[PDB]
């Protein structure tokens, strides 16, 4: 894998809130 | 005031104009179990 | 005429620890490998980023790990490399000169 | 006699008084609860 | 480098007092030492 990234550090996750229709 | 209210602490306030229509929302959370790191192979 | 001066040269064993973690791969995630890693006009970037953003999220965990295992080992070590208060003190109160 | 050129003082400037000799035993029985600390370090001649 | 971390004097020298039980062993399947037991 080329990563190219910063090495994580702490991720930082994200919360996803999902609508229903 | 509420947010300066110091009760107020203990909760995240978000807006949220589109909320009268929500038939329906969830939310998700992805915690993981850290580990200890057995020195030896198994 | 008694005095005269003295030397003491003490040496180590160095002792010998290591390390090992277990990180687990799935087939897809090196078949979305393979093609990024041939990072061309195919290969949707959207899909490889996911797989290499979640992969190395797993890396980096695994690889805390360590870092979280070493002070675990350190501490064991020095708790195996301590005797008690109880059994200290006395006789190093209770010895003027042995 | 308070004979001196250059004495032993804090760090404020305040000059000392004197020295009390003893074992590490009383200096820690003293320092716990007895006695209050007044610094760490002093000013003392060199010569 | 400066990071958080509580330090207290005892005796005449300073001494670092640390119950590191939070930032190790959670959710982890190793029992915590210093707990050995006595009979």
């Amino acid at each position: 894998i080329p990563a190219g990234i910063i090495p994580t550090g702490n991720v930082l996750s994200t919360i996803e809130v999902c609508i229903f229709f | 005031r509420f947010l300066e209210l110091g009760l107020s602490v203990a909760c995240i306030c978000t807006k949220f104009p589109e909320l009268a229509y929500v038939r329906d929302g969830v939310i998700q959370f992805e915690v993981q179990q850290p580990m200890i790191a057995r020195d030896g192979p198994h | 005429p008694v005095d005269q001066p003295v030397h003491n040269y003490m040496v180590k064993r160095i002792h010998k620890r290591s390390l090992s973690a277990a990180f687990a791969i799935a087939s897809e995630a090196l078949s979305l490998l393979s093609n990024t890693y041939v990072a061309a006009t195919e290969i949707d970037s959207s899909l490889r980023i996911r797989a290499i953003q979640q992969m190395a999220r797993n890396l980096r965990t695994v690889s805390d790990s360590f870092e979280r295992g070493t002070a675990d080992q350190l501490l064991g070590v020095l708790l195996e490399k301590a005797p008690p208060l109880s059994l200290l003190s006395p006789i190093n109160k209770f010895q003027p000169e042995g | 006699v308070m004979v001196s050129r250059i004495t032993h003082t804090n760090t404020r400037g305040r000059q000392v008084d004197g020295v009390l000799v003893t074992t590490a035993t009383l200096k820690r029985q003293l320092l716990q609860g007895i006695l209050q600390i007044d610094d760490t370090a002093a000013d003392v001649p060199v010569t | 480098a400066r990071v958080p971390a509580d330090l207290v004097i005892v005796g005449d020298k300073l001494v670092f007092l640390e119950a590191l039980e939070r930032r190790v062993y959670q959710a982890t399947r190793v029992a915590y030492p210093l707990i050995g037991n006595i009979d």
